[PDB]
């Protein structure tokens, strides 16, 4: 989502993810961000998907953790 | 409502 | 910090600096200062009045300005209060607020500002419009 | 491990931070408003005095951004 | 909610 | 509010979510009572800048009226 309200053209075109993404951050240096994704409300992952494009997914660095409301 | 995801 | 921004501005022997009020020539070339009701020029040449009656709110009612202050007056309903600006009504008579829920015209005691709920009516089945006439004191609905 | 604020809050879902001028913001999804103050929590104030059930907060800029769950 | 009070 | 001729115009609350399908309003010395269709309260607030907002009362109907009874 761009900052302008006025602007209605998307940064980026949607990424989909397993179950459901809950809080984000971004890394600068590599352009990716990390996110939790919480799976039958007892298990979670945390991934990251790099912004370059270039057909890049979103890869998980941890998972087994369950809940987790922030990155 | 309920205070989760 | 030295080359301040406020450097190179006469020291307040030239004829006060041209500061149309008390004035300061301190470190930082020189400063021009205004009483109460007072404010500095866009260029700080002058003092110049607050128009304290075109900020809204400010007095309550029948604001009046003044060259360097403000007057104020309410209505022969109301009595200024120890501050200039605010009144209250003259009588002893509290508001009470009346509301229409679809059911049940509610009256609010605002006594002692505890705001003690009750009903006006029993009968009433879909309530719209309120108003009432202060000759007769009646309700209307 | 302090405590910076603790008077008031239930609910604090959103919390962000703000290096251009080192203050931090929360939001309470049950008091529905958004505060600033000082890191030190000192100069507490409310910035938005109604924003439903929020969950995320980030300032950039001149404006500070959440999202609500309730709308 | 709609405005038209019916 | 505005002049009689419609001139001066002025907003005393805009852009706050704390409205949402406000109906009638009521006025008494520096307090502005106002009814809302969607909260289904009545509010309160300073008539000038809207400043000093609590609920009068929560109703489990829409309240549609409002008057305030004072000479
Ligand atoms: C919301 O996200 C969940 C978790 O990833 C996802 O399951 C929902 O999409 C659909 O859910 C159906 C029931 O679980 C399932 O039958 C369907 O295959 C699935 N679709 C995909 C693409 O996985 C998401 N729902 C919505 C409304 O976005
Ligand atoms: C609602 O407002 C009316 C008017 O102020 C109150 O009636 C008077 O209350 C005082 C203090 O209790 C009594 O001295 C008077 O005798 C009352 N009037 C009559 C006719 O008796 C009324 O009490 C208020 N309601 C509440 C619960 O505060
Ligand atoms: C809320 O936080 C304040 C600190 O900001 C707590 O105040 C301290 O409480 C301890 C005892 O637990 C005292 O020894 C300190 O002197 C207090 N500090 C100050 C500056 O007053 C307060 O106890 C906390 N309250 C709750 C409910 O946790
Ligand atoms: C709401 O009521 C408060 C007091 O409960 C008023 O607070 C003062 O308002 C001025 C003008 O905006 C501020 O500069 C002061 O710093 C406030 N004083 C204190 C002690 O906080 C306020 O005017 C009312 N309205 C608003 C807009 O908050
Ligand atoms: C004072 O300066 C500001 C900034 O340049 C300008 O916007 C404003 O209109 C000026 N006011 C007056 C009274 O000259
Ligand atoms: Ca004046
Ligand atoms: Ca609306």
């Amino acid at each position: 989502l761009h900052f302008d309200p006025r602007d209605h053209s998307l940064p980026f075109q949607v990424i989909s993810v397993a179950g459901t993404a809950i809080a984000l951050d971004y890394d600068r240096r590599n352009n990716r961000i990390f996110f939790t994704q919480k799976l039958n409300s007892l298990r979670g992952q945390i991934s990251y998907v790099s912004l370059y494009s270039g057909s890049s997914s979103p890869t998980v660095l941890l998972s087994n953790i369950g809940v987790t409301d922030g990155i | 409502x309920x205070n989760x995801x | 910090t030295d080359e301040s921004p406020l450097c190179n501005q006469d020291s307040c022997s030239h004829f006060n600096g041209g500061c149309t009020h008390q004035c300061m020539q301190g470190p930082f070339g020189a400063t021009c200062l205004c009483p109460l009701g007072y404010q500095l020029a866009n260029d700080t040449k002058t003092c110049e009045d607050i128009n304290e009656c075109d900020i809204p709110g400010f007095c309550s009612q029948h604001c009046v300005n003044m060259r360097g202050s403000f007057r104020c007056a309410c209505d022969p309903e109301y009595t200024l209060e120890s501050d200039g600006r605010t009144c209250k009504v003259t009588g002893s008579e509290n508001p009470l607020l009346v509301v229409a829920s679809r059911d049940k015209i509610i009256v609010d005691n605002i006594t002692a500002h505890t705001h003690n709920l009750y009903s006006l009516v029993q009968d009433v089945s879909f309530v719209v419009a309120l108003d009432f006439d202060s000759v007769t004191g009646r309700v209307f609905w | 491990r302090v405590p910076i604020v603790n008077t008031s809050l239930v609910w604090p879902n959103g919390l962000a931070l703000d290096l251009e001028t080192d203050l931090l913001y929360w939001a309470d999804a049950s008091l529905q408003k958004i505060e600033r103050s000082t890191l030190t929590g000192t100069n507490r104030e409310v910035v938005v005095s109604t924003a439903f059930h929020s969950f995320g907060l980030t300032v950039y800029g001149q404006y500070i951004y959440w999202t609500d769950l309730y709308t | 909610x709609x405005l038209x009070x019916x | 509010f505005c002049d009689y001729d419609g001139h001066n115009r002025r907003q005393v609350i805009a852009s706050d979510l704390v409205l949402h399908h406000p109906h009638a309003l009521t006025l008494f010395e520096d307090f502005v009572y106002w009814t809302d269709r969607g909260t289904r309260q009545v509010m309160q607030a300073n008539k000038w800048h809207g400043g000093n907002q609590s609920v009068v009362m929560y109703s489990v109907h829409q309240p549609l009226g409002i008057t305030a009874i004072h000479p």
